[PDB]
């Protein structure tokens, strides 16, 4: 998961 | 011979660790409780967000007897941190902090808090690990792990070394078992460096201003739709490198202010505050 | 080089803490002595006086004391005290007895490294280490105005009545119980209590002398006085009903002061003479 | 001043403590555990309960390397197992001081991979020595400690403040009967015994113990008996000299099968402990 | 709550 | 149990  | 002791750390740091009570409207009753750390003479105090969430009134109590109505200056859900402020003249006990000290694995540490509202209590352990993701599957966050015993009520309190220097803000213990056993000695604290950085941010912007691009996941692509802030100068699915004069990365994107034009290669985007 | 170690404390004090067994005669149907409960004890002097917890020895038909050197004795109960949960045993030894190191001038400090000596779950004597977490603690839940030392040195069933010593093997307190009790669901970790050595000792000498701790009961319940339920008799000497008070026996306004005055002595109370009775 | 720390012991020993994965047929992780790299050849000690019924065992060092490992041997009695990996660029090994004798009260560090959170270090002291462990009637020599030990620590290292191996953390007192939860009670196999077991495993693939014909000083069983007790010995009675040696439990197992041994109150051949 |  |  990634939240940029 | 004198008894081996960490009383020096206690004398130096305990006075600044306070008891925090989150009182809500049923009249006014205690919803939760925890601890907090007096960071400076101005009256600022760090603690956990979850400890003050949905509070109608936050009370802070010091070991010297004084009690105060506290102001919520800000909070951040990602790091579960929160800053409070007490209007105290006469002088406030403050927490020793050494910005140059590098915490090491194995360092002796003391947890200072108010477990089960029993009154302030100091427990002892060591730094078990660094840069961890706690319970959360995977979040842009890294805690200190310690075997110093922490219980309900320790949340938001101080984790200090044998010199009384703040190492971190205790948060939670490891939750459940794999097969009926209760985990023992696994606790987490936010590194005092990140806590100090988030405090100042909360004090300046009333909250944490993070720069969010417009994609979810080296490589970019999602199992779910992407955000509208991705149509500024990048492609659908691929990898990236130099972004705003720097070779490829997470934390840097958030440290950039919303609205700014950032040059993205594989050519310019505008950062939009994390929704 | 030299490994960091607290063995010196262990070597000095462990020999003096004993395993205590509470056996009963009506525990099984053939009425053969059988363990009902077990815990630890601390040999205080060479006369054979031993301190333990009252709850460890309540209603016992036979109290057995086993030392680390292999000797086993039958112990006599000389007295106990509900308020502090202390009991004093006495064995009849010849050949000498190991005794716990006591430094009456030492003042325990929050943060002092401490070692708990006992017999958890009857595995045999075990040493656990922590620090003094707090002092002057109510420990329990009600009042039990009996200052407790709090510590995170691991304490389990079997440690009760045992020793809590600092790194010099000096007696800091008598371990009494673990905050194992979380009124609902959770399991506290590292919250244990111990009666301070100075209190333990005063209680012991009183138990050896009178066979019970004689306290002073004025005659009221509930700074200020006031009971949600009926007052006692001895309050019909020279006092009002629901009010404060300052000087009681020439001294500023106290709880544990009343109890310390022998029953029968006429005392001057302000806001003047009252007779103290033994706490009922 | 300088902060009190056991970081030295951590730097010296932690690098040799590895994460063990017991995968089982696709291949899926059946259990986690720890292991200690004993020497440069690549021999690793861990708990047998950790690698049991493993279709494939994987070892991961803290430096990033990951290897498939060979199960050279295991022992039920001691719950020990020895693994082998074939590194080439050198391996980190656990400090071992064979002349050092552990004392009750020595400060210790438990090094392992609790709940797969990653390598963690916990500190306590040696609470006791010569303990039969979690269950009587089948005694052993265990080291007891209050250094927090959780699921995942098994097969890992217990070291003193110098980083010297004191023992191999095995199981922990999880719950006394059906009542409450014990706190600060953990066990480890003494390093001296783990070393003696490892060597036997490396040499034979298992521990070859010398068995004769008795069970349950006096001699008499509270349940039946066996065959091998028919080479030249009585029924139920104590003994003294066994193989030119006055009275003995660990010596009979220390003798290898095939050999003939003289007894008194006059010869029997050593069978292997079934 | 007191006990005098 | 003496498993000699």
């Amino acid at each position: 998961v990634y939240w940029f | 011979m004198t008894p081996a002791s960490y009383n020096l750390a206690v004398r130096r740091a305990a006075p600044a660790v306070v008891n925090v009570y989150n009182r809500g409207l049923n009249q006014l009753e205690i919803r939760t409780l925890g601890s907090g750390v007096i960071m400076d003479q101005r009256g600022y105090i760090i603690t956990n967000k979850h400890v003050i969430n949905d509070a109608d009134q936050i009370i802070v109590a010091l070991q010297d007897g004084r009690v105060f109505e506290a102001l919520l200056v800000g909070s951040d859900s990602l790091t579960d941190l929160a800053v409070l402020k007490i209007n105290a003249t006469g002088g406030l006990p403050t927490i020793p902090i050494n910005a140059r000290r590098v915490p090491h694995i194995g360092d002796v540490v003391l947890a200072i808090g108010n477990p089960y509202n029993l009154g302030q209590t100091i427990t002892q352990g060591i730094i078990s690990a660094t840069g961890r993701i706690g319970l959360n599957p995977t979040g842009r966050q890294n805690f200190l792990q310690t075997d110093a015993s922490i219980n309900h009520g320790n949340s938001g309190g101080a984790l200090v070394n044998s010199l009384g220097e703040l190492m971190g803000i205790n948060t939670l213990s490891f939750d459940k078992s794999n097969d009926g056993e209760t985990p023992e000695g696994i606790g987490f604290a936010i590194p005092f460096q990140l806590a100090t950085k988030i405090m100042d941010k909360l004090i300046r912007d009333g909250r944490v201003i993070r720069g969010y691009i417009g994609i979810g996941g080296i490589v970019v692509n999602e199992v779910s739709p992407d955000g509208p802030a991705a149509n500024a100068g990048i492609q659908v699915n691929d990898l990236i490198i130099s972004v705003d004069n720097k070779p490829a990365t997470m934390d840097q994107v958030a440290e950039i202010r919303p609205g700014s034009v950032i040059p993205v290669v594989v050519l310019q985007v505008t950062i939009q505050e994390y929704p």
